[PDB]
């Protein structure tokens, strides 16, 4: 799972 | 040959009408990392592009080869990031589907940004002749990290490239590539922060942990600063990463003009809007071979361009308390003058 926004 | 010249005003407007047709894809290649002292990966106003005039409704697979062609690369072995501004006051590179996000006009993944910039990866120069290809990517299992290693001792980044990894692989796993890329030992020990951004850099505790979790909001393009867990880091002024990027967060530079010489260019210094009266009179004292106790400063008048008060040497202020009356140009400045003795 890695992201897409911060 | 002069009509040769009823062609320069038939392009200075032929392009002028045409520039909207067109956007500015800003290539940046990796080399233009190095050395970088600041944040994310660049400085764009010392960053040097390779410009392209590329049409707004223009094809990838168009670019990917004027690419390839005008640089001098197989259309195959490299990689297109596009750089991508963030909430968080920070542009990195972030992924492009180089076939699937390829039916698309150019304009449209630029997100109608003009300027569009974009971080260009190629293979290595000397794996080149190696059969080095570009390594196969899933945008799905696999990140792209950059690495900079801090020097304490210099107090400066020494940026240490990018690496393809598994998510599930753990930080402990990567340490020995870093130790190498820094021309360190094996088994040398490090310590290690994530640059999340201005002021942020996290550090990261637990080692033996995948990146997924070791990293809050993974992403392509995180950084992982490291450092030799050293015990002569201490007697450095910034030891760790983290207090050198914070050091550089509250960085500011200050004129300093003698008081008593009329129209005194004076000099610049750069201090930390934080420091207090020991550590500005140390510092532009040693800027000047003579010793603090002999240096009179002056506060600011903030209206008049002149000297206000003079500057008790028991001042209880920080430095930002006395250059908070300051604007955009007016750059930021004081007063001094040399004692006697």
């Amino acid at each position: 799972r890695k992201k897409k926004r911060k | 040959r002069l009509q040769e010249e009823k062609r320069i005003e038939a392009q200075k407007r032929k392009e002028r009408q045409e520039a909207h047709l067109y956007m500015q894809v800003q290539i940046v290649a990796e080399d233009q990392f190095c050395g970088h002292q600041g944040n994310d990966m660049y400085d764009e106003e010392k960053v040097k592009y390779t410009v392209f005039k590329v049409l707004k409704n223009s094809s990838l697979a168009e670019f990917v080869q004027s690419l390839s062609q005008t640089m001098g690369f197989p259309q195959d072995q490299i990689r297109l990031w596009p750089m991508q501004a963030r909430s968080n006051g920070t542009k990195r590179p972030a992924m492009l589907d180089n076939e699937a996000d390829g039916n698309k006009t150019m304009i449209e993944l630029s997100d109608n940004e003009n300027p569009w910039t974009i971080f260009l990866e190629t293979v290595d120069p000397e794996l080149a002749a190696s059969g080095a290809t570009l390594p196969k990517f899933d945008k799905d299992h696999d990140v792209m990290l950059f690495l900079k290693m801090y020097d304490p001792k210099t107090r400066s980044l020494n940026y240490c490239g990018h690496i393809y990894t598994p998510i599930s692989c753990k930080i402990r796993d990567l340490l020995p590539v870093m130790c190498d890329r820094a021309g360190f030992i094996q088994d040398t020990s490090l310590i290690l922060y994530e640059e999340v951004k201005p002021n942020l850099t996290e550090r990261i505790q637990d080692y033996d942990v995948s990146l997924d979790k070791a990293l809050d909001e993974l992403m392509d393009g995180d950084i992982i600063v490291f450092q030799k867990d050293d015990p002569e880091n201490d007697n450095s002024e910034l030891p760790t990463a983290k207090e050198y990027f914070r050091d550089l967060y509250h960085r500011v530079d200050v004129i300093f003009c003698d008081k008593t010489i009329p129209n005194d260019p004076g000099f610049v210094v750069t201090l930390s809007n934080r420091m207090n009266y020991f550590q500005v009179a140390k510092t532009v004292a040693q800027r000047l071979n003579t010793d603090p106790m002999l240096l009179q400063f002056f506060k600011s008048q903030g209206y008049r361009d002149g000297p206000g008060n003079p500057l008790r040497h028991n001042y209880e202020g920080t430095l930002r308390d006395l250059l908070q009356f300051f604007k955009p140009r007016q750059p930021k400045k004081l007063y001094y003058q040399q004692l006697k003795m």
